[PDB]
Formats: structure tokens, sequence, C-alpha cells
């Protein structure tokens, strides 16, 4: 389903990516954060954690994750934690492994972001 | 056999649902001649371990010995109940938040506000004598209830159980800056509660929700990382100004204890 939007409509893939970029900035700009590149700016898990709190209405205490991760392992822990926050909010366990996000797999990244978009597109 | 069976879920009379959210459902009901509120807890990946922990942690909440503390009357163990469940008496005015910010019928006067402050300080001083401290999510205007004679009472139903997600903070505007950033074991939890009381004082003075224009995530990040603080209200007495400032000291160690501010607030009463 989402895999036809990725591979065999590369100008729709670009439209999905432009859609997701607009959506994540709608929220992250409130923290004075800007996303220009979906290929890498979610790989360390920080923006996913911040995004979940913006979308579901909580603050995430800074001791609960690594705001400035200093290793591949801490980035994987951030993404795993963000996946837990997603399930807390009702989403099914995400398909990609956390390592897939840290390794900048664009498909793994856009699937996760698209599911957040499917659910939260009307949050103000 | 177990020391406590808890409250029998089958004896609860559920009357009307009050709300539902991420943490579960609140119901008005009846139990053994009491008008009650029932919290049905929603817990992801409920397990025997978490159920054991729930049952070990609930007895601490049945505090009947102080007028400014609202006990958990009891809890339903799950199993055999369908879900872990907490029961309190129904407080007719609801939370302090309801009374201050959703009070459609009358505006509480400042004599009542000072009495609320004294009530909360007395209840907090008492809770701070307990060893060990009972873990709570936070002191804030939603975790204080207003009883039928307008007595303010700290609700023990705000308990933080060992299994509940520490990663999601829903009322950060009342949380001390250090508690937004450091694990509870690395903070003085009593001093952190005094910051929360300072914000309650601000709320009683302004009759505004602190940082109402911002989302919870904005509040937490800006207070923790950008030094966002409540603005000191204009046109208040220097005495109230001074009390608010000392309770909101940036240094947790310089904040007064609750048992120190009780006599200050006693003197501010009309009687
Ligand atoms: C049982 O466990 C928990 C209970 C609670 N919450 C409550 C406790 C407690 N404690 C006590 N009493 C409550 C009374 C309530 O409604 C009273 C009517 C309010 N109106 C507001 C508007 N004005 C104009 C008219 C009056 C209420 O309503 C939702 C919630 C209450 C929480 Cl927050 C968490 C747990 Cl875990």
């Amino acid at each position: 389903a989402f895999d036809t939007l990725f591979d065999h409509a590369p100008d729709k893939l670009n439209v999905v990516k432009k859609t997701l970029i607009t959506f994540v900035n709608k929220h992250l700009n409130k923290l004075n954060l800007e996303v220009t590149e979906l290929e890498t700016q979610f790989a360390d898990g920080v923006y996913l954690v911040l995004l979940m709190g913006l979308l579901e209405g909580y603050f995430v205490p800074l001791h609960s994750f690594f705001l400035t991760p200093d290793s591949f392992e801490q980035k994987v822990l951030n993404v795993s934690f963000a996946f837990e926050l997603m399930q807390d909010g009702g989403l099914e366990k995400p398909k990609p492994r956390p390592e897939d996000i840290v390794n900048c797999d664009l498909k793994s990244t856009l699937r996760v972001l698209y599911n957040l978009f499917t659910k939260y597109r009307n949050v103000e | 056999m177990n020391k406590h069976s808890g409250i029998d879920f089958k004896q609860l009379n559920f009357l009307t649902k009050l709300n539902e959210n991420h943490s579960g459902e609140l119901w008005k009901g009846r139990w053994q001649g009491n008008d009650i509120v029932v919290k049905v807890l929603k817990v992801r990946d409920w397990s025997t371990r978490k159920s054991r922990d729930f049952n070990e942690e609930c007895p601490r909440l049945r505090i009947f010995s102080h007028p400014n503390v609202l006990p958990v009357l009891g809890a339903c163990q799950s199993p055999p109940a369908p879900h872990p469940t907490l029961i309190t008496h129904w407080m007719p005015y609801g939370s302090l938040y309801n009374v201050l910010h959703e009070g459609t019928n009358f505006v509480v006067d400042q004599s009542q506000a000072v009495k609320f402050a004294l009530d909360m300080a007395r209840g907090m001083a008492f809770l701070h004598t307990l060893e060990p401290l009972i873990p709570r999510h936070a002191l804030n205007s939603r975790s204080v209830m207003i009883d039928e004679d307008m007595t303010a009472r700290i609700s023990m139903a705000d308990v933080k159980f060992s299994f509940q997600s520490p990663g999601r903070m829903y009322a950060p505007a009342w949380v001390a800056p250090e508690a937004l950033q450091k694990k509870p074991e690395d903070t003085n939890r009593r001093s952190a509660d005094m910051w929360s009381f300072a914000v309650l004082l601000w709320e009683l003075v302004t009759r505004e929700v602190p940082f109402a224009d911002l989302s919870n995530m904005e509040i937490g990040m800006k207070v923790a990382l950008e030094g966002l603080r409540p603005t000191i209200p204009p046109g208040i007495s220097p005495h109230v100004s001074k009390l608010m400032k000392i309770c909101m000291n940036e240094d947790p160690a310089k904040r007064p204890k609750f048992d120190m501010i009780v006599p200050i607030l006693e003197k501010m009463q009309d009687k």
C-alpha cells in the first residue's frame, strides 16, 4: 500500500515527503526546531520523541531519553522509546526496527512518519 | 492468604461516566453507602508483576488521619477485577482547577483562596512527614480536591505507581525545573513540591492557568532549557510577593519547608 507510494510514483513519493515535511514543522517549529530533510533529521530519535509529546499533549522529562545522543546505541534507545510513546498513544507496534531509523532507511522513516500523519493530521 | 482483598469490584454501583482519557476512565458511583468516584486504570501490557505492585502500593494511599488529605478509600485488585481500579469519595466541587478556572456560578474570594493555600500547605506538611515519601505524579491544581465545606484536600489518588510511564508529563507548568530534567532519585522531592506550591500561589493570585497559551511540551522545554518562569503579578502585597518568591527559589535547598510556611499562611487568614 504505502510501498506503491514509495517506489512506483516517485513524484507522489515527493508529494508524500512534502506533505510530511509540512506536518512535522507545524509542530516542531513551536520549539524553534526546523526540519528540512527527512533522510537524516529523525535518525537520532530526538525529534520523534519531541514530536510525540507535541502531538499527544505531554512534555517528555529530559531524563527519560537522550536529548543529545552520543552513540549509535543511545540513538537506538531514543527511537525505541519513541516507538513506546507511539504505542502508548494507540498506534500499533511500528514495523521498522529502531536501528532502521538510526541507519537513515528512508522507507522505514517515511512509514513511521506517515502513520503519525494519518493519525494526527488535525492536531493544532 | 493475602493481608488485603481490596474492594470487591462487584459491590461497585457505576452510575455515570465522568470522563475518559489516556490513563483510563472516571465514573461517579456508589459503594457501601458512600458517594464515590471510580478510576478504572488503563495500563498497557498489564502483568502479574504490575498487579502485585499495584496491590502493594495502594495500602499506603488509605490516609484517614489528616483533614487536608483525601484518601483512596480502597482499590480493586485485578485479577479478579476486570481492571485495576481506585475509589475515592466524591468531592462535590471537584478539583481546585475546576473551582478556580471552570467556576461558572461564583468566584471564590481571596479569603477563601488564602484558606485553600493554608489547607494545601498543611496537607503537604503532613505528607512530607511520611517515611518513605509516597510517590505522586505531581502537586498541581488538578490533584487537589475541594470538599463539601470547601476544604481543600491533597488527593492520594494522584499516586504514581512503579509501573506508570515516567516519560509522559501532563501538567509540567507546576513542576520544578530540576524535576523536568533529573530523575526523582537525583532530586530533593520535598523541595520540588514547594515549587509546585509556589505555582499554586501564583494561580490563586492571578486566577489564570499558568502558561495557558502553551502546549505541555512547549512549557516543559522552555522552563527546563530557556528559563521560562511565571511573571510576578502586579498590584499584590509585598508580603504575598515575598512568599511567592521564596517558595519559587531557583535553588531547591533555599525553598522553605511546608511546615515553615504553614504559620506564615495562618497569620494571613482573616482568623
Ligand atoms: C477515584 O480516583 C480518582 C479520582 C479523581 N477525581 C475526583 C476525585 C478524586 N480524587 C474526587 N472527587 C471528584 C469529583 C468530581 O466531580 C465533582 C463535580 C465537579 N464539578 C466541576 C464543575 N463545577 C462547576 C461543578 C462541580 C470529579 O469529576 C471528574 C472528579 C473527582 C482523579 Cl482526578 C483521579 C483519580 Cl485516580
